[PDB]
């Protein structure tokens, strides 16, 4: 009876430890991430287009949180337009300027 | 659907349930990750009916009415890639959803430059678009407009020469090719596993019940039991590794719409 | 929903919480055209039998035992069984199926029992001492005996004759009278496999000789060659059938199946709820068939919204405006014509800052499990029991310890990127 | 003397359709480029199960006999072809030690130009036979092709077998073997082609 | 709850992850990037 | 008694391979970003901050 | 490498095969790791003397 319910509780114990060593791999890449997120956001500036928030980065502030982290990305979204005729380049003594 | 059976894997309590939650974190996963890669644009963006972007011809790229909608290259891709109690099931977004997104994606990043990530999608023309990506690599755009012809023909030959490639050979696909076969050895695998003794009388369940009266057929079944669950297990645990292997992928894909798509990744290679 | 989750509140969702499982309507059976039948007449309808003192034994085998034909003899002169019973026996087999058969007077039920005695069994007309089988008697007293008699009489192992035959009459009383005795017993010969007329294009039970299932038998097209019976899908699945009464292949296709889903809104605004039935096409069950199955209780709208609660294949479902959960096509957002020409650009006058937030898990909660504690608290006998599986314990608390300290590591990586505690200006 | 066997003596294995697939089992078949000895009679080994085949035109190979002794002891299969169709018996045949045609007991049923090929083989007590015929080209040896053996029948009769002989122009016999095969059932369910997975490196 | 599953406390406390939030974000705002790159 | 051993030594052998499955997804994790490493790091400048 | 086990195992079907499969899966993956952090130039560059 017994080798039964060893055997059982035994086979649930390894589903169990199976499960968190893959949560586990999933935490380790979100907190890979998150260090990410703070070495190039916090402590920099980032050019990577939505790697810290919409918008162009500007800077970010973390917060911590039960279990995990908090940015508050500040970034610049551009946000009243006009339509301009433009052009490519300008000729003027018959040489092209640019911009 | 013997009852005999269903009534000894309930004295294996809560495995079922947790093998069919497991199951359904991976299906969520799916629908999920494509999310995070297609729809990083909040609204869909379509083409204009002029073409004129300085000599550059996307043609082979953009939607065709009778191509569903999809591309010249998204119809080479989607052909070149190819019952007991398993289902599948559907993904949250179809093929036409996904041909929107692209298109959208698309639309965007010709008309508008890397503006449509970081706001509304500002127009500029394609010519002018290109001078503020050869500054970009610090090439000055005059390189740009004094070769603006040239620099056209090697980018329309390039789109070409991806006709050919993916025309002739499935070999570049061989990822994708293999995340399905995968799945589908993986499925075989454990249908195969059905027939499989493991140390019962029969690998047919209701031999067993015609053999024998309940008592030794409780002991035989058990073994059954034992076995389809321990395979069942061991599919459930492979595609967890599997599923996390794609969502990986996935991040990475995502990011690179972000950078490489919505934007100009510095990032050599 | 409720009992699947185990709590009377529910979130807004779906949740999987049954099969629909189509049961099979009515049960099948098939068989060969019934033939080579034993010919039970050859002892049964016989003229005369040997006496007792020389009784006849034989096989029965090679052949189907209609033993329901002998079954409604109850004009037999006398009848018993003692290994079986007639009921049964008629579809029963026999491993190595036998007959017998004797003239002896009606007191030769002392015969048929094991071990038997009196004058024809001591003679030869005996029952084993350990007998089996069914025993069967005819009224040759009646006509097979003329009013002089005849041969059916013996005195002193089955069938053996220390003996010697004699004569007994018609005119003799019952127990004297002649009688022709029979007897069968106990692979070698089995009875009739009766078989069901066939049925088609429903859920039913079947048996095909011993293929034993439950499908959808439907009439189909594939070329089977004549010596094959079954066919079989890729995965070694069976997906067709020779009838054994009729040259027709059969496809047999599953009984319809699929998970029940429930849509809901959360328990807290609603009580109404909607019922995906997975891959079901709906005339099998307001209702509406989707790529994803049949939706039942959901209203369809024409119109298109961002996606609520997902129900698959761009289907979602909200619980909307006298509200009611509505299923409609998901928007993927609107529509924009980006003004693109060859000569014009927009370029932004003002500009906003943003705080976006974005939220991050970094550590789980550090756990560790006494895998001998878990597996047989406080018993000493369970304990020994479980040091025969060797390493096991040892190596799940070693596993749990690697992600008990990479918890740390998380946070650390996360936080401490900084090598001073800066403190603000005052 | 002896001759190749070739791709020859591949049986279906089951009662089975099938349909494009490549199935695979491990059963009793003549392995791939085995010796088949020659022949144009003594009693025989049966060992594992046999092919026999026989190039014939004059229908003068007419019968088989199998069993431990096979003759007069224990009761011993008789087949034979009768210009009717196939007999069989199964008694305890004291019979002539070499018959030929003009040119106790327990069962009994009824049922060159040419190449006729047979398999015979004993599992758990049934008896099986199986056959294909086709025309041919070759006359010294079997023809190089592939062509499966079909079942004719199936027999329950439980007798052992150790030796077999033939009754009376030129024929081929060899032994069956535990091989794993790879076998190639078509689009209306013929086996087409097979491996003897064992027969060499690409071969597995 | 006894049944030998145990649930062990972070190293750090959650005060000193709000030392390394507050250290980061003064950081941050007196310094700029510098804070990362040396001094 | 052979079955008991099948069984036990069957079941270690599926935790060693589900344990060398999950160790080398978080080795090709390090493959992956040693390779970003060497193509942003080595093959040229990087300006992503630590 | 006994008969009479591997006899039995051969009752629990695919399982053996997998972890071979598995296995063999972990094997080529290291070789590719390999390639992707050292094969990334085309040519073997060598110094000046
Ligand atoms: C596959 C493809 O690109 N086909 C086009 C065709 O539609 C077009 O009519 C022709 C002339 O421009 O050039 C080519
Ligand atoms: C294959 C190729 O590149 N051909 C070009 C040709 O079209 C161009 O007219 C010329 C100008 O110098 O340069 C070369
Ligand atoms: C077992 C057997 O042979 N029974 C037959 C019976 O079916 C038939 O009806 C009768 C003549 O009427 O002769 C006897
Ligand atoms: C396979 C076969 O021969 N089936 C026959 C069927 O054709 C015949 O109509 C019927 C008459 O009862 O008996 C059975
Ligand atoms: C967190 C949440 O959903 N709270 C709501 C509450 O605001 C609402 O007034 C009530 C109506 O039944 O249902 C519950
Ligand atoms: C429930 C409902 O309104 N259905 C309509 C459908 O009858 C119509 O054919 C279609 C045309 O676009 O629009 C939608
Ligand atoms: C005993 C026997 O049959 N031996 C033959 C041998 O004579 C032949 O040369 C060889 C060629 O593979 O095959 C085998
Ligand atoms: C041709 C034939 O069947 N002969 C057999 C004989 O060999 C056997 O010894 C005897 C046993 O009763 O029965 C008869
Ligand atoms: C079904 C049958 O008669 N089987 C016999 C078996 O009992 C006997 O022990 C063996 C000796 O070789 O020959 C065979
Ligand atoms: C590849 C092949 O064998 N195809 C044949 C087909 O040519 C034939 O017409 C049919 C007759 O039933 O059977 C199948
Ligand atoms: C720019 O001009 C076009 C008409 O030429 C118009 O459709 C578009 O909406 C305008 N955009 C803005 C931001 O005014
Ligand atoms: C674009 O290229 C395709 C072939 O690649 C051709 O059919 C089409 O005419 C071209 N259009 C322009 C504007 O170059
Ligand atoms: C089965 O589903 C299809 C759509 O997938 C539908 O057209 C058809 O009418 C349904 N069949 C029946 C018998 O209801
Ligand atoms: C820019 O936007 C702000 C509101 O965000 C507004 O008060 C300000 O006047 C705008 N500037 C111009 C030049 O329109
Ligand atoms: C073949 O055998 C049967 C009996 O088994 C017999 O009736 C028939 O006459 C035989 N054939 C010939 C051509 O004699």
């Amino acid at each position: 009876q017994i080798d039964r319910l060893i055997t059982g509780r035994l086979q649930s114990l390894q589903t169990y430890v199976t499960q968190q060593l893959i949560r586990a791999a999933e935490i380790r890449a979100s907190a890979n991430l998150a260090a990410t997120k703070m070495s190039e956001c916090v402590l920099g500036q980032s050019k990577r287009v939505d790697f810290c928030g919409k918008g162009y980065h500007l800077m970010s502030f973390p917060q911590s949180a039960p279990h995990g982290v908090v940015f508050l990305h500040v970034t610049y979204v551009p946000a009243q337009e006009k339509n301009f005729t433009t052009a490519p380049a300008i000729c003027h003594d018959g040489k092209a300027h640019f911009p | 659907d013997s009852t005999e059976c269903s009534n000894l894997l309930l004295q294996y309590g809560s495995f079922c349930t947790q093998l069919n939650r497991a199951l359904t974190g991976i299906a969520v996963e799916q629908d999920k990750n494509t999310q995070e890669v297609f729809a990083q644009v909040k609204q869909i963006y379509k083409t204009p009916p002029i073409k004129d972007f300085g000599g550059f011809n996307f043609s082979q790229i953009l939607p065709d009415p009778s191509k569903s909608k999809r591309s010249f290259i998204e119809d080479l891709l989607f052909n070149k890639v190819t019952f007991n109690g398993l289902t599948v099931l559907p993904p949250l977004l179809t093929d036409e959803m996904i041909a929107q997104y692209t298109s959208a994606l698309l639309a965007g990043t010709i008309t508008s430059g890397w503006t449509f990530g970081a706001g509304a999608a500002l127009q500029i023309p394609f010519a002018m678009q290109m001078a503020y990506r050869f500054n970009g690599i610090g090439v000055t755009q005059n390189v740009l407009y004094e070769n603006q012809k040239l620099i056209a023909n090697q980018f329309n030959s390039a789109i070409g020469k991806i006709q050919d490639s993916l025309s002739s050979t499935a070999s570049a696909l061989g990822k994708l090719q293999d995340v399905v076969n995968q799945n589908a050895q993986a499925l075989n695998t454990l249908v195969k596993q059905l027939s499989s003794n493991f140390g019962a009388i029969s690998s047919v369940l209701n031999d067993i019940l015609s053999r024998l009266d309940k008592v030794e057929a409780e002991v035989q079944i058990d073994r059954l039991i034992t076995g389809r669950l321990q395979s069942l297990q061991t599919y459930v645990t492979q595609q967890l590794i599997r599923a996390a292997e794609i969502r990986a992928s996935a991040n990475l894909a995502a990011t690179k719409m972000s950078e490489c798509v919505l934007g100009q990744s510095k990032r050599v290679d | 929903t409720k009992c699947t989750l185990k709590s009377f509140t529910v979130e807004k969702g779906i949740y999987q919480t049954s099969n629909f499982r189509v049961q099979p309507t009515e049960s099948i059976v098939r068989f060969p055209n019934i033939t080579n039948l034993c010919p039970f007449g050859e002892v049964f309808n016989a003229t005369r039998f040997a006496s007792v003192y020389a009784w006849n034994r034989k096989r029965i085998s090679n052949c189907v035992a209609d033993y329901s034909v002998l079954y409604n003899s109850a004009s037999f002169s006398t009848f018993k069984c003692y290994g079986v019973s007639p009921t049964k026996l008629n579809d029963l087999c026999f491993t190595n199926v036998y007959a017998d058969s004797f003239v002896i007077r009606g007191d030769e039920v002392r015969q048929i029992a094991p071990g038997q005695t009196g004058k024809i069994a001591d003679y030869n007309y005996k029952l084993p001492d350990d007998f089996t089988g069914c025993v069967i008697a005819w009224n040759s007293n009646n006509l097979d005996s003329k009013v002089g008699g005849n041969y059916n009489y013996l005195y002193r192992k089955p069938f053996e004759r220390p003996l010697q035959s004699y004569g007994f009459q018609p005119t003799n009383g019952v127990g004297y009278q002649p009688y022709r005795v029979v007897v069968l017993s106990f692979a070698t010969v089995c009875g009739p496999k009766k078989s069901t007329n066939l049925v088609k294009n429903k859920c039913v039970n079947f048996n095909f000789n011993g293929l034993t299932g439950t499908g959808v038998l439907t009439e189909s097209n594939k070329k089977f060659l004549p010596f094959q019976q079954f066919g079989r899908d890729i995965a070694d699945t069976t997906d067709a059938v020779r009838d054994p009464q009729t040259l027709e292949i059969l496809d047999i296709t599953p009984c319809s199946f699929g998970g029940v889903s429930v849509i809901t809104p959360g328990t807290n605004t609603s009580n109404q709820v909607a019922v995906l039935y997975q891959d079901v096409n709906c005339t099998e069950v307001n209702v509406f068939q989707t790529r994803a199955g049949c939706l039942i209780g959901a209203e369809h709208v024409n119109n298109s919204y961002e996606c609520d609660i997902p129900i698959g294949a761009g289907i979602c479902a909200s619980y909307q405006t006298s509200q009611s959960i509505i299923a409609y096509t998901m928007s993927l957002g609107a529509e924009n014509s980006v003004a693109y020409s060859n000569n014009s650009i927009a370029i932004p006058t003002n500009f906003t800052i943003s705080v976006t937030t974005e939220i991050l898990p970094v550590s789980m909660t550090k756990t560790s499990v006494d895998c001998t504690m878990y597996i047989c608290g406080d018993s000493t006998e369970c304990s020994n029991l479980l040091l025969q599986y060797g390493s096991f314990c040892t190596q799940l608390n070693r596993a749990l310890t690697g992600i008990a300290v990479e918890q740390d590591k998380n946070t650390q990586e996360v936080f401490a990127q900084v090598k001073q505690i800066y403190k603000t200006p005052p | 003397a002896y001759t190749n066997s070739f791709t020859r003596g591949v049986y279906y294995p089951d009662k089975v359709f099938r349909s494009s697939v490549l199935h695979s089992t491990q059963d009793l078949f003549l392995p791939f480029f085995s010796n088949v000895t020659w022949f144009h009679n003594p009693v025989l080994p049966f060992n594992d199960g046999v092919y026999f085949a026989s190039t014939e035109k004059s229908n003068i190979i007419r019968g088989w006999i199998f069993g431990t002794t096979l003759d007069s002891k224990t009761q011993s299969l008789l087949i034979v072809n009768n210009a009717t169709n196939v007999v069989i018996k199964v008694c305890e045949f004291q019979f002539c030690n070499d018959p030929f045609l003009g040119v106790n007991c327990t069962f009994e049923y009824v049922s060159f130009k040419n190449l006729r090929e047979f398999v015979f083989k004993n599992i758990d007590g049934y008896f099986k036979i199986y056959s294909k015929h086709t025309p041919i080209n070759l006359v010294r040896d079997l023809p190089q092709g592939f062509s499966a053996l079909e079942p004719l029948v199936d027999l329950p009769i439980g007798i052992n077998i150790t030796r077999f002989q033939t009754l009376l122009a030129a024929y081929y016999v060899g032994y069956l073997q535990p091989r794993t095969f790879l076998l190639k059932y078509n689009e209306n369910g013929t086996i087409t082609d097979a491996v003897d997975c064992a027969l060499d490196p690409l071969s597995e | 709850k006894f049944n030998g599953l145990t649930v062990l406390p972070p190293l750090l406390t959650d005060e000193m992850i709000a030392q390394y939030t507050s250290a980061l974000l003064a950081g941050t705002i007196t310094s700029g990037w510098t804070f990362g790159a040396g001094a």
